[PDB]
Parts: structure tokens; sequence; C-alpha cells
């Protein structure tokens, strides 16, 4: 209340003691825990625990990479936890040779089960896909438990160790050659409408734009033929309802000095990646365009 | 170094067993209606909104600019609110009638279904329910509204019997009905008549605008629009100007029902599932 | 009698108590001083040691 | 491939076909993925035959 309390330089958050060291102090005693710096403290990566079969953490190891779960109709999985990689066989961008590539390295009964549940029911995988983040640590068991990071950064314990968020080449999407200074990171999932061919087209775009209308506006103009596709399959295939042509939403934002190329190394199949290095994770939800 | 806590006093006696009764609700949301300091119970929660001839929706509109405060800590004659901010963790406790799973976006609800009681005041809290089961909330609330008027047929009945449950995980759940004694609540009647008009106001004005702006067509896309409009379809400009003017108010009157915009999301459930932890977004 | 015979396999769990025998000092055990990290919750916060 | 006007039959050549998944059409190309443009001209027709026995006269 008085001028003394507000007239006071603020409390060093870290350099008071602990509530265990001022616990321990007023009374006197001694643990064989070391105590007096506190690991986590000044953290702001938000975790998340996680559990995962053997049959989805392959590509993990390394760690930086979209931890996207999925939800299948089946009531004793409610969720999985689909990495970005794994889910390129759907995607309709990768290219057959890297498909063919990545096909050899995710056969454990886990993978195939979830690549035969993401095209069976009546939806596309906007309403059948969620979002989380980056994985930035692993256990490795049989069992394995990851770590992902909703919001914040990706490091390391003590800081020590900015981790990277790769992607593969086959869903790198930038438009234009100027790019700005700081620049942002969206997951961009298109659809062609074929009959047979409705697997979708996935994208990871890094645009300057921050807005949301000069984005969709710069992207209805990127997508016309699958737009026209959209309103070829509405005319030529009536009272069937399709919706969500394209779907945006906003993963994060990068540098634009340090998003370099690289290649991951998974029982020395390499495989050509975009690399982010600074990465952060600010999330948004799944919003559509036509 | 206290945080932002909202003084909540109380105006009335109560036992100890209606502390212990409130004392369960620590980790539940509250909604507000003005970022205040000091605040009684009258302007605590949802049963000051409760209007006896309006409904889900004008609740919904009056839900959507609402500061959804905690309740950190219970003591002798006060409750201490907590403003949660965006960016910061929290935790949720599951007072929803659904159940939730680790990765789902969560947002806030009407209590359909039906706690503190006094004479006058109920205490009530809002539902909190995951993204898609929202969404087909609305979609049910929305197709049952609109079948008000030709609600006196044989079938009608069983569809709205079909309509009036959802199924989420082993939650066999159903809905009250917005009709009242076969006339329309004048709150859904406004959320229908919008669909309503927009939808014959589309119906009408798009066929000549896009035929105005076919010789300007410098794309391969409004040429299939119009066809497809051709398809379907087998004076004074003022009157067009209040034509298009009235498209764009009756759409102005819907946008409490177009979206949903993402509150928490959750990271990781309490075992037994009676709480969460969610960060909170905006 | 059909044509066949049958040979059944069964196993079957015996709960039981082993007795391990070692030698003074065989293994070498190395620990350090165990670390406090923080994870932070609104209600519940936990400590890993 | 008989060019009409000019009087110049061109008389064997390879050509590599696919659907067109905008359609359910085909599209005729060379060894390059040249777009084979006679198709266009109305001076020529074409014969198109494919190892299935099939048999497509083109003007």
């Amino acid at each position: 209340m008085d001028a003394r309390a507000v007239a006071k330089r603020p409390r060093d958050p870290a350099d008071e003691d602990n509530e265990l060291v001022t616990a321990l102090k007023a009374k006197r005693e001694v643990n064989t825990i070391s105590v007096r710096y506190l690991y986590h403290a000044d953290h702001q990566a938000l975790t998340a625990r996680f559990f995962v079969p053997e049959g989805l953490v392959e590509f993990e190891a390394q760690p930086g990479a979209l931890l996207i779960r999925m939800e299948t109709g089946c009531d004793s999985p409610r969720h999985l936890y689909i990495s970005l990689y794994l889910l390129g066989i759907r995607a309709s961008n990768v290219s057959a040779s890297t498909r063919c590539l990545l096909e050899s390295v995710y056969t454990a009964s886990a993978a195939r089960a979830a690549l035969q549940w993401l095209d069976l029911g009546p939806h596309l995988l906007h309403r059948r896909l969620e979002t989380l983040g980056c994985v930035k640590t692993v256990s490795l068991g049989i069992t394995s438990l990851l770590t992902c990071v909703m919001r914040g950064y990706l490091y390391n314990t003590l800081k020590t160790e900015v981790f990277a968020l790769m992607i593969p080449k086959d869903m790198y999407l930038t438009w234009e050659e100027t790019r700005g200074r700081l620049q942002y990171v969206y997951l961009i999932i298109v659809y062609d409408y074929d009959g047979p061919e409705t697997r979708p087209g996935i994208y990871v775009l890094t645009s300057s734009i921050a807005h949301w209308q000069t984005l969709v506006d710069v992207a209805r103009g990127k997508f016309a033929r699958e737009r026209c596709s959209f309103v070829n399959r509405r005319i030529t295939r009536p009272r069937q309802i399709p919706l969500c042509t394209g779907v945006i939403q906003k993963l994060g934002w990068c540098l634009a000095d340090d998003i370099h190329t690289s290649f991951l190394v998974h029982k020395e199949l390499k495989l050509s990646v975009v690399r982010l290095d600074n990465f952060s994770v600010e999330l948004g939800d799944f919003r559509e365009f036509v | 170094a206290m945080e932002a806590n909202i003084f909540c006093t109380f105006d009335h006696k109560l036992s100890i067993a209606d502390v212990g009764k409130l004392t369960k609700l620590v980790a539940a949301v509250v909604p507000i209606p003005q970022r205040l300091h000091l605040i009684k119970h009258y302007q605590l929660g949802l049963h000051q909104f409760v209007d006896h001839t309006r409904g889900y929706v004008r609740l919904r509109g009056l839900l959507r600019n609402m500061t959804l405060t905690l309740m950190r800590r219970v003591e002798g004659n006060q409750i201490l609110l907590h403003v949660p901010t965006h960016g910061l963790l929290y935790t949720v406790l599951n007072t929803g009638p659904v159940t939730w799973e680790k990765g789902d976006a969560l947002c806030v609800l009407p209590p359909l279904f039906h706690l503190l009681t006094l004479g006058q005041w109920e205490l009530v809290l809002p539902w909190i329910v995951p993204m898609p089961l929202a969404l087909e909330i609305n979609q049910r609330l929305l197709i049952m509204g609109l079948f008000s008027l030709d609600r006196s047929y044989e079938e009608v009945k069983a569809a709205v019997q079909q309509l009036q449950t959802i199924t989420f995980r082993d939650a066999t759940f159903t809905i009250p009905d917005p009709v009242i004694d076969q006339h329309l609540l004048i709150d859904m009647k406004t959320a229908c008549l919008s669909m309503s008009m927009v939808a014959n106001l589309a119906s009408e004005l798009t066929m000549t605008y896009v035929r105005k702006l076919a010789l300007e067509d410098s794309s391969m896309l409004l040429v299939k629009c119009q066809e497809l409009l051709m398809r379907l379809d087998r004076v004074s400009p003022d009157d067009e100007i209040a034509r298009l003017s009235a498209l764009f108010v009756m759409l102005r009157q819907l946008d409490d029902l177009i979206r949903e915009q993402v509150v928490f999301t959750v990271c990781d459930v309490s075992p037994d599932n009676k709480s969460a932890t969610c960060i909170f977004k905006g | 009698h059909p044509g066949f015979a049958l040979t059944a396999v069964r196993t079957d769990t015996f709960e039981v108590d082993m007795l391990l025998y070692s030698g003074k000092s065989c293994t070498s055990v190395i620990i350090n001083n165990p670390i406090v990290t923080k994870e932070e919750r609104d209600i519940s916060t936990t400590y890993h040691v | 491939v008989v060019r009409c006007v000019r009087a110049q039959v061109d008389l064997g050549v390879e050509v590599r076909a696919a659907r067109c998944p905008r359609t359910g059409l085909w599209i005729v190309r060379d060894r390059r993925g040249r777009l084979r443009r006679w198709l266009s001209q109305p001076e020529v027709c074409v014969l198109y035959v494919t190892p299935d026995l099939d048999f497509y006269w083109v003007l």
C-alpha cells in the first residue's frame, strides 16, 4: 500500500530462492536431493506427453516433426498420432519415387493401419485430422513416449540446443522469390475433386503474409485448377455434397534467414528435407476456403 | 506476487455445507459480463441471462463476448476469480456432459440439459465441449428449428426423434426441442428466417449478377458457375440496392451460428476424467 | 471317433519365488545427485525428481 | 499420320498417350512430352493403334 513497496524494484523471479529452499532453510534439514536450481523453471515451451506404438516412431528419433493426431470411428482407439512424413502416402503432391521410398520404411502394423483408417469414412481429412505441433524428445522403448510442444520454441532442456522442424521437400511451398524479413508458415490441404483420386494435396506454405483475407485471396489464384475441379465434380455429379475445397491453418513463424535444406537419415535411407531452425508453434484451427 | 484475481463477494448467509458444496467447483469456467474488480454473485454465470421467451441462440450471442474466468480459491465471504490470459495454461474441470480426450479443441455452449441454489438465484455454469460435437449441435438445432411449421405430420416426428439425439464416444445424449407448444421461439425464428432469406435471395439475384459479370469473365471458373446456375433454373435500381443491403443484413444477423472460436485445447486430462490441463486461446 | 487323433498343448503359469545369488562387489553402480525438474499447471504443479 | 493438303503421308511414328485426368479423354505426346499438335490443324488426320488391337481413326 505504502510508497516503498511500489517504489521497490521488482523481485527477481529466478534469483529469489525456490519454494523447496524456503521450506528447507526455515526448518534446517538436509536431504540427498540437490535442490537449489530447479530445472525447467525458466521455460515457456508448453510441453505435453504422448504415448505411441512402435509403428509410428520411425523418422522421429531425430527431433522435430509434426505430431498430427487423428481419430478413428472405432471406439477402442479414440485417437492416433500420425507423423507428417507418414502422411506422404495420402499426399498426392508426394512424387512416386519419394512415396516408394517412404513406403519402404513404415512397414509396421500401425502405419498401414492408420493408412487404411484415413480413407474409409464419408469425410475428408480436415475433419479427420487435428494438428498438435512438434516433437522434441523420444523415450524409444517398444511403446515409446513423445513430448510435443503446443506453444513456444523448440529447445532442449537447459536451453543448450534449439531443435529444428523438418518438412519433406514434396510438401514445401513458397510463393515469392523476395522472401520477407519475418515470415509465417501455414498448413495447406487442398483437394483435387477427381472421383478415384480424391487423395488430397499436402502443402506447408511459408509466406510473409500474416493476414487471412489476403492469404486466401492469393490462395484461390494458385489452386484454380483444383477449384475448377471442385466446380466440375459439383456439376457432373449433382446430388452429392462436397465441401472445403481447401483448408489452411496457422502453424507458426520462422526467421526467414535460416530456413535451409538438409536430409534426414533413418536406417541409412536419406531424404532431402526443408529445415526450419528457430521454429515457433502458435496454432490455429482448420479454417477453409473455396 | 499476487495475480489478477477478481474478488467476488456474496450477499447471503451460507452454511458450512454450502461452502463445502462450492469448494468442489474450483477449476471450472465462469462467464462474467464485464472485466471488473469487485462483483456480487448476481452477475456471476448465466442465470442473469436466462430469459423465458428467449432461447439458445440469444444466449450464445451474449456468450461470445464474456471474460471466461476461473475460480482459483474460495474462502470466508468471498471467491477469488482468476482471469486467464492467452498464452498461459490452466486446469479446467470436466463439467460438461461429454468427456474429452488428449488433443481436442474445446469451446463454450449453453447448458441444454440441467450447483448452488438460493431463492431467486441458481448458480449455473456453461458447457465446455469439443469442436465437432459443437458443430454437430449447431447443425442439429438449426435443422430442428427448420422443422417447426410442418410439425403436424407423422413422419417428421420420427425425423426429429432421429435428429434429437447425437452420438459421441459412448455419449448417446439427446437435446431439448427448440420449439415449445408448436410455435417457434423468436430467437430460432430469426435464426431460421435469416437462412431462408439468404437462400431465397441467392437463388434470385446471382443469375443476373453472374450474367452481368460474364462479359468481363477472365477465368475458366465463372462460366462453369453460370452454367451450373442455368442448369438449376430449369425494375428500378433502388429495389436492387435494398435487396443487396437486405442480403447483407440477414448475413450480419447470422454470425453467431456460422463459426465458433477455439477457446481451450486440452494437453493432458486427469485420470478418472474430471479435469484437464488446457492452454487458453483467444 | 473321427479319422484323426488330437495332440493338445496348454501352458500353465506358476507363481514362484526365485533366489538370486551373487558375489561380493560384482557390478559398479554410479549415481549422481538427484535433480528436480518442474512442470507448471495451475491447481497442481509437479516435480519430477 | 496423313497430311491431306500438302499430300505427304507420314508412314509410321511412335507416340505416347495418357488419360488427361481433368476429363476422361486421351492426350498424345512424343518422347520428350512435346504434346503433338497436329490435331489442332484441319489439314491432317491420324490413325492410332495400341498393343491391345485397338483402332482410333482421328479427324
